[PDB]
């Protein structure tokens, strides 16, 4: 156990080495307190499954760092590679990048991974 | 070089402000002891947790002890446990007859906090009664709607609500509870001395679980709450407003001692079929007023330091302590429970006589001295949660009750604005056990993790065949 | 070209028709105030769902309203919540004493579907009764089980089964409800108006949720619901058999007004250890029989237009319209809740005046005219769901009780078949709350998505490592 | 949202363009009613996993459209391929292909993909 | 050969024994009939299983019939279900009254274990109690609290606890019970048949569900249960300690009949609203006594075959089968649930007559012989779970009350040890329903599958690009 | 159907063919008794997903067999390969390999597969 959240305040670089440690912690564990206890685990499991599906949708299944073919935009950020990766925490970077939540997501869903799957279908068609 | 490319990092460290239900993590040994247990319950989990804490460093964020919802979560949890933990137990209903009250005549004297009263009940056979008697402390027992004779009396409750005797197993020991969070959430602590209830915390840890909280219920004095950090601290939702509570930890604890020395004898009547019941029978005579004790030395020399800290938010001006604003003894007493027996102790003797806090440094050391004594009433019909919850009946315990506690914090308000010239004066507040919970929970908050984060890198993409 | 190849597709569009549980979604604004709404309690999800639809095009399937088990599910949901709603509350049981009875002596007169009665109860004190009186409707209070004395009576029910007075907070609003299905099902609308309760619905939509259904209870009339903007649509599981129930949709809302012109002061008696029974006291000088109103041509010309549908669904003959032929007031009157009290009206007068349903076209059309006025019983002891669910006493309401609704459809049968030679009759019908549900739900169906499918195609292969 | 089965009334060729959106919504959010409410979502979760596992069993994990190596049997059908793709709906096709349920499935599992995995096993021992 | 490499395998056939909840798997058919059925309510699982047994081969592991917590599972479940089944029904509280008692005048004689009593009860009207009478089985009826009048009695339980009259739909019908396991667990069956319940079972199967258990709480006999596999097997946790229970399983059944040879007639009283009591009314006139039957031949021949094997555990020493160790008839008699007319039979006649448990082989052959007949008590009030659960009152049943069973085994001990020189004694026993459970469950154990593993193999690498 | 557990008495090599059969059994099935049932089912589902995640973390998602990139240690075992595959059962091998539970698993996470994923990210960075 290298510490759950144990690199949060560091560089993106640092955090990227830890991802499994946190990923595993996402998913574990006369009266009706049992309903409360069940309801929580059904919430946790349901949530986890949402995001596994979103990795399926972006074709980032079965990995924890995953590349695509979509370019960046300066409107998303002008700050260079180091001015993120060497310079800040994810706890900051999310609050920076939040504007393109949904945007990048849908842009991936179809125009990346479905388009890869269109191209791959046409490759499978030989 | 090149443009950057969208890449997916799973499992990114990040969190958001959030709300959730939480585990009731417990001492495991209590589950062996009683069939139900009052806390550490049969409904809670004997996970009996390891105290895992990780100091983060570099990161900082706000804590807010007023807005932290767990105050209310625990308030609901407690009362929710209360009703279910009583619901099967024996009911006063068949006992609600006209009472023939009389003096508590005992061994060349009387039990003057009490009446002796006579009454009847159904036997187990529905078609028979006989006559039976018990003592009671005066507050529960009120004259009949007219005194056609003055001996005509009733229990206080029946014109409003039925009440239940506690099943004797359900012993009111506030056994420590740890709060803990389900997966995808985490708990943050403000491990930061002189954090003052709001704003950023300079230093943060993650924990799976809290320190064990003792859910003691008390009106004016925090009993057995945790030992505060370094020096006395003042917390409020608004320092400036006298109409908002001021909560104060002592730094060092102060001892408090109590007894009903009066040697009460347990007695029973079979109130119909299919129940069993208890009430105060005889007294073995050496009768005293029920009472509690605190050493002046410690108490004064504490109030001194507290006054000095108040002056560091109230410059130069003299600060004093004064009796309760009055009304119901449900507000004016320090009320508390030990061994299951209830107590209602007066504080008007305690909060008095204050020079300027800075000048009280003139005392600050002496040879040791006797206790102040606080005068205590008794009652056995109760309306637990400052008048809410069920009507509840406390059985008398056998004889000698002696019990002890540590004072570690106060509920106060500054009084209404007179001329106030170089002067301010304060009283014990009415309080809420929410604020008794705040007195502990101030240094916690709960958050949810959102483990995705999109980002740039010069990954040379994943083209077909890559 | 090549062999065809098996290829797997996920999330494919195909389904099957099947049974399931559903969510009670609600308008979110209720449970601010209406904890224990008698139907759609705070257990229903505060939602106000977005009413999204796609009319599919090219879809081809049959519907059958009489087989949508949501009808039954709703009937279960209702009755479940009914029994939930009454559980907290107080029984009539202690009030089941001998009743000594007299008149509603008010304004030098009396109310002849009522009686006055006199009785004893305990105070909060078990040994202490006193004496009191109240008024009741004659269906509430039956002459006593032995013929000793004309002035002696009892509660109607108490020789069989205890019943509760509803607690005052528990709320009788038949609010709009949304049914919505859980993931992997969907709701299908038959948008194919002119769908006659069975057949190919040529025109179907996906929807995520229903419109706001109201659970209005009724006995012969359909209210506040399924306006058929197409036609006065007439339906049954088989119109060709008089053993079946008949539904009519009105083409338009037809208003009804109803009044208690009888103005009670609520008598309120403390019984037992803090419970209050509510009853009829003195009456403010509005003192006449309860009744309801609709205009004659409104009623008539509708029944004529109904007759057109009846001589479209039957060959030409002289159908007539007539009273409900037998049973108690529950069957034979129309019955409603007037937003408080329960009403039992003279629809046996309303079903009259009739020539051949269609050939009332001998009039066809006319100017507007006065209200047909229907007398109504009121009563407060109810075996609610045709004896199903808990029996209840409705507490009375003081003051200015009067109410209004729309007729939006009808429940009928034909009459018994004579030789029926060019002649027939039809009558208002008692039925089930299921028939209200059929009339309100026919246009919905629930299906199970199967996302899996395999197909031939010439993906020439997925060769090893391709 | 395109709505559940937003191209039902459309050709199987057309339907293949829509799949990500239809797939996303196979997973979504004093009384005992809590039992009923949970039981429904638990049932939904259960079906979702049975599918995922099955797709893994066929060597068709991740991809919403998966090519196989199983050649057809004319007994399943022998109509022209455009009748299937370019003309009929899924809502037709299912009623025809349903005969060969299990028949196709066991083959995909074993003598196809488990045998592909036996070959991969032996190829990984090299 | 080659270098060895970590290789991961999933769905590996491996497991461990562990504790878990299990399913209430059952016949479906009774749920149409029997809402809150005494065993397998309408809410248990309509599995009616398919027995997909398979011996795995080369499979060898230790069973332990005394340590499988399914024994406790069945104990907790059946007890919890019992009280749950009886919560809906008739509380006898107001029937707890003075009894004036007299002759059960049947046939102008008396039924000598029964008596007659008169008392009063509430009609529906609270102020109107009235007189009536009932018959009772004597044992549950105790002379009143002071025996001033020899005609005065009460119900036995009144002073301790209330009691419940059961509902008709709470059927004491022992329909077959199965257990089955949730996925990731499986049930291993011992197929090393004639295995004796501890040690390695060398022949083992997967089963998805168990054989049909019958839960009837036979107190010293084992009834309608499993036969033994081939031998008349003895199982005990330690044969050499006489203080353990001993179990005999019979390979051949022995039939028994039981009867109330007297013709009861039902009688009833409307005790306030709703609660209709069931009394015994008349008995149509004959004064036989309730009894059960067995032939000396079958019994002796069984006991000989047993006594041969028992004296091969206990070398030749003359076993004598013998009457009770003593205590209450409610412990020491044999008891049964036939018709709910709970029997308490003369075990004391039956365990007798015995020469050396082996050397009765010197007898071992006779012609046919008539049944030994055990007279019995019948009674109506039971504290079901040998001291826990609700107090139950069994309704009397009119008419024939006669039934048949198979003896399937015995619960015994060896007697207290004298010098035992070529001598021993044995006595009937009745410790726990767990003993009836042990008598079935000895041949199942429950494992949890652990499907992950790794191995060395020549998997040279999953090289990059490979 | 070969039966559940249908090769446990076999050598590991012999049994290793069966996996799809065993895998398909891993996930199926006025009162409180619904509690007993949900409290079973929402144990089972979670147990399954913990393992799927672990197979994810090692880069073995979907497939019932997966080779690694790590060689053996004599401390893990030092016996001949035919004792393992060609002789002992899985229930028998379990008794040995039990030792290096956690030890091998954390190695498979980090120093194996996260190092493979670092190499892969570095190759993606290129
Ligand atoms: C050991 O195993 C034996 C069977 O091998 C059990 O003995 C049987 O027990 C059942 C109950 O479990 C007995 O059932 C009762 O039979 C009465 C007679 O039924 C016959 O006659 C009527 C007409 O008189 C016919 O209609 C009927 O079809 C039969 O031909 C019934 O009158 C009883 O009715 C009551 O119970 C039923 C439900 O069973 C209700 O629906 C009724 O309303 C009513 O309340 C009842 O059905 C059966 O007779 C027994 N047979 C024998 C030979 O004994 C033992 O109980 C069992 N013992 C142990 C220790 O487990
Ligand atoms: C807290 O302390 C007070 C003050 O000691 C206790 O009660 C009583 O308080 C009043 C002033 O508020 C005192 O003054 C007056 O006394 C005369 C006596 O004849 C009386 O007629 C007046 O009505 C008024 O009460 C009174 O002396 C004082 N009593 C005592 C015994 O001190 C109070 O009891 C303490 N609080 C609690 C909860 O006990
Ligand atoms: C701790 O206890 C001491 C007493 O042991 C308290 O001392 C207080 O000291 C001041 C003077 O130093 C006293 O002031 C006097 O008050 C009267 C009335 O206003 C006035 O007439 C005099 O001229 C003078 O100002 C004060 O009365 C005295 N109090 C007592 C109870 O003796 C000290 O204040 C106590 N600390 C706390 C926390 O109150
Ligand atoms: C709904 O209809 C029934 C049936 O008509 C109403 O009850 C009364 O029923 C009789 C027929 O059995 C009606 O006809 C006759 O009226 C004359 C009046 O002089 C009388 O001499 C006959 O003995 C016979 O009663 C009677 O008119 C009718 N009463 C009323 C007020 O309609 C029933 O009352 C109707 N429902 C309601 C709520 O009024
Ligand atoms: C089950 O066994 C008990 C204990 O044996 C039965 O009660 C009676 O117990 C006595 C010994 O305490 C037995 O022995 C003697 O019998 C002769 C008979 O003439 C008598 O003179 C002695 O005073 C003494 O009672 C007696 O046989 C035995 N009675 C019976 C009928 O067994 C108990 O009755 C047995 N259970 C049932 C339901 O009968
Ligand atoms: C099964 O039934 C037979 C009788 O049908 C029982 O036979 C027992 O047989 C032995 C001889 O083999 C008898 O022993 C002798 O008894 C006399 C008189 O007490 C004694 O003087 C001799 O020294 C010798 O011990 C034994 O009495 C006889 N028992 C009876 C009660 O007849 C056999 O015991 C029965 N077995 C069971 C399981 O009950
Ligand atoms: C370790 O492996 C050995 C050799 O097979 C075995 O005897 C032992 O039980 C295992 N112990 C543990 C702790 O896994």
């Amino acid at each position: 156990f290298l510490g759950f959240l144990g690199a949060a305040g560091s560089t993106m670089g640092a955090a990227s080495m830890t991802l499994t440690v946190q990923a595993r912690n996402l998913l574990s564990g006369l009266t009706v307190w049992g309903i409360k206890q069940l309801q929580a685990r059904v919430l946790a499991v349901e949530r986890y499954l949402r995001d596994q599906q979103l990795l399926g949708i972006w074709g980032c299944s079965g990995k924890l760092i995953c590349c695509t073919n979509v370019p960046w935009n300066s409107s998303w950020s002008n700050r260079n590679l180091s001015e993120i990766w060497d310079n800040m925490t994810w706890l900051q970077w999310d609050k920076e990048i939040s504007n393109y939540t949904q945007i990048i997501y849908g842009l991936l869903e179809e125009s990346q991974n479905q388009q890869e799957k269109n191209e791959q279908d046409l490759l499978a068609l030989d | 070089a090149e443009n950057l490319w969208v890449t997916v990092y799973y499992g990114v460290p990040v969190w958001k402000e959030a709300k959730t239900t939480l585990f009731c993590a417990s001492d495991a040994r209590a589950y062996e002891k009683e069939v139900h247990n009052v806390w550490a319950t049969h409904a809670c989990v004997p996970t009996d947790p390891s105290p895992q804490e990780l100091v983060l460093g570099n990161v900082t964020e706000n804590f807010n002890m007023w807005k932290n919802d767990m105050v209310d979560q625990m308030h609901e949890d407690i009362i929710s446990l209360w009703d279910q933990s009583l619901k099967p137990c024996v009911k006063l209903t068949p006992l609600c007859v006209t009472l023939i009250c009389s003096n508590a005549t005992v061994k060349n004297g009387t039990v003057e906090e009490m009446k002796n009263c006579s009454f009847n009940t159904t036997t187990e056979i529905r078609d028979k009664e006989k006559k039976e008697y018990a003592l009671f402390y005066k507050p529960d027992i009120v004259p009949l709607s007219e005194t056609n004779n003055t001996s005509e009396y009733r229990l206080i409750n029946c014109n409003t609500s039925a009440c239940t005797q506690a099943c004797p197993k359900v012993t009111f020991e506030p056994i420590p509870i740890h709060y803990c969070a389900p997966a995808g959430y985490a708990i943050l602590k403000c491990n930061d001395e002189t954090f003052n209830g709001t704003g950023p915390c300079s230093n943060v840890s993650t924990v799976q679980c809290t320190h064990g909280i003792r859910p003691v219920v008390s009106t004016q004095l925090l009993l057995n709450g945790s030992l505060a950090e370094k020096e006395i601290v003042i917390r409020s939702e608004n320092l400036t407003n006298n109409a908002k509570i001021i909560i104060v930890h002592l730094h060092t604890p102060v001892e408090i001692v109590c007894t009903r020395p009066n040697n009460n004898t347990r007695k029973s009547v079979r109130i119909g079929p299919g129940q069993t019941f208890y009430a105060t029978g005889d007294i073995i005579g050496d009768i005293k007023q029920a009472h509690c004790n605190i050493s002046e030395e410690k108490w004064n020399d504490t109030l001194q330091k507290v006054g000095i800290e108040l002056q560091k938010h109230f410059p130069n001006k003299t600060i004093k302590y004064n009796q309760s604003a009055g009304g119901d003894m449900e507000i004016t007493t320090h009320s508390f429970n030990c061994g299951g027996e209830f107590f209602y102790c007066n504080t008007s003797n305690l909060f008095n006589g204050t020079y300027n806090g800075t000048y009280i440094s003139t005392n600050s050391s002496a040879n040791s001295t006797s206790t102040i004594t606080l005068q205590c009433r008794i009652k056995q019909i109760i309306n637990m949660w400052q008048g809410v919850g069920r009507c509840m009946y406390a059985p008398p315990i056998a004889g000698n009750i002696t019990c002890r506690s540590n004072i570690t914090g106060l509920l106060l308000t500054r009084d209404g604005g007179t001329n106030s010239n170089e002067t301010e004066t304060f009283r014990p507040a009415g309080g809420d056990m929410r604020d008794n919970w705040r007195s502990e929970l101030y240094k916690y908050k709960v958050v949810k993790i959102e483990p995705l984060g999109v980002a740039p890198t010069r990954c040379k993409r994943r083209v077909v065949g890559r």
